[PDB]
């Protein structure tokens, strides 16, 4: 209907709870493996944030896998930073991690993050 | 909170 | 870290995608039964929005069930309105549904919705 | 969008 009212903080409060479930390992259904570092997560959150995971988990065969191995060139710290961003909206971008974060966001197909990384790099040149 | 969207 | 940047629209864009997955029946893992009306959903979203579902899906036995039957006194339309609110932040509150929505939100333990229903009722008295 | 939270 066109007559709905909207609760402003609802989406952020939902994301905060999904991150609390992740921290407590509640209903996590996939392990992402990045160069032997393992990260537990919810498939739905990964699909909701990344073009790569959206493609993987809508595939008839890959949707059922409980372990996904990323390309060996992917940096585990860059992945960890992006996984935290998916569940919090906050991106820990620093001079010492920006190149790894941008390369990881390109691989993961997270366009807004890639944009932002490009702008921070361009400002330093 | 609540607003008219 | 204290040096994070924040993407304002991220949480709302995540919720929009979780609702698109629900509409397409992608990775839904539970059916909620309300007086023979069935609603498919994601356990994590229900837990993130409702005190009742948070209690149900953190129980060692109930966490594994694929079907949950609600109390027969619960109105299916009231439940449908609240399930839409969980996935969109928008509540379709109308004179003809407010009593059923408030009773359902009380049962589901959604305090902000109950508050709001009380204020709209009080204004009409 | 990006802001300082
Ligand atoms: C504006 N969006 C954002 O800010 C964040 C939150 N999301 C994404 C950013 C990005 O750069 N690429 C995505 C690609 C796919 C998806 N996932 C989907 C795309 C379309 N329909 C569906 Cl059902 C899904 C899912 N699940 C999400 C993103
Ligand atoms: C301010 N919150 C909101 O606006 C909406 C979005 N959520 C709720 C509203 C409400 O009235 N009661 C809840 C009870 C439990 C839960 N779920 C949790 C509570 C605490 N820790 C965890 Cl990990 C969960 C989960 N999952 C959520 C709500």
């Amino acid at each position: 209907a066109d007559s709905c009212i909207q609760f402003t903080r609802h989406a952020s409060d939902v994301l905060l709870n999904l991150n609390r479930l992740r921290s407590r390992d509640i209903l996590t259904d996939v392990v992402i493996v990045v160069s032997r570092e393992q990260f537990r997560a919810h498939k739905t959150v990964l699909m909701a944030c990344s073009g790569l995971f959206y493609s993987i988990f809508t595939d008839q065969l890959k949707c059922n896998l409980s372990v996904i191995n990323l390309d060996p060139e992917i940096n585990p710290e860059g992945f960890c930073i992006l996984l935290d961003f998916m569940y919090t909206s906050r991106l820990n971008l620093r001079e010492g991690n920006i190149m790894a974060v941008m390369a990881t966001a390109m691989y993961l197909q997270m366009e807004h993050v890639v944009d932002t990384c490009r702008k921070f790099i361009k400002a330093s040149e | 909170a609540w607003v008219i969207p």
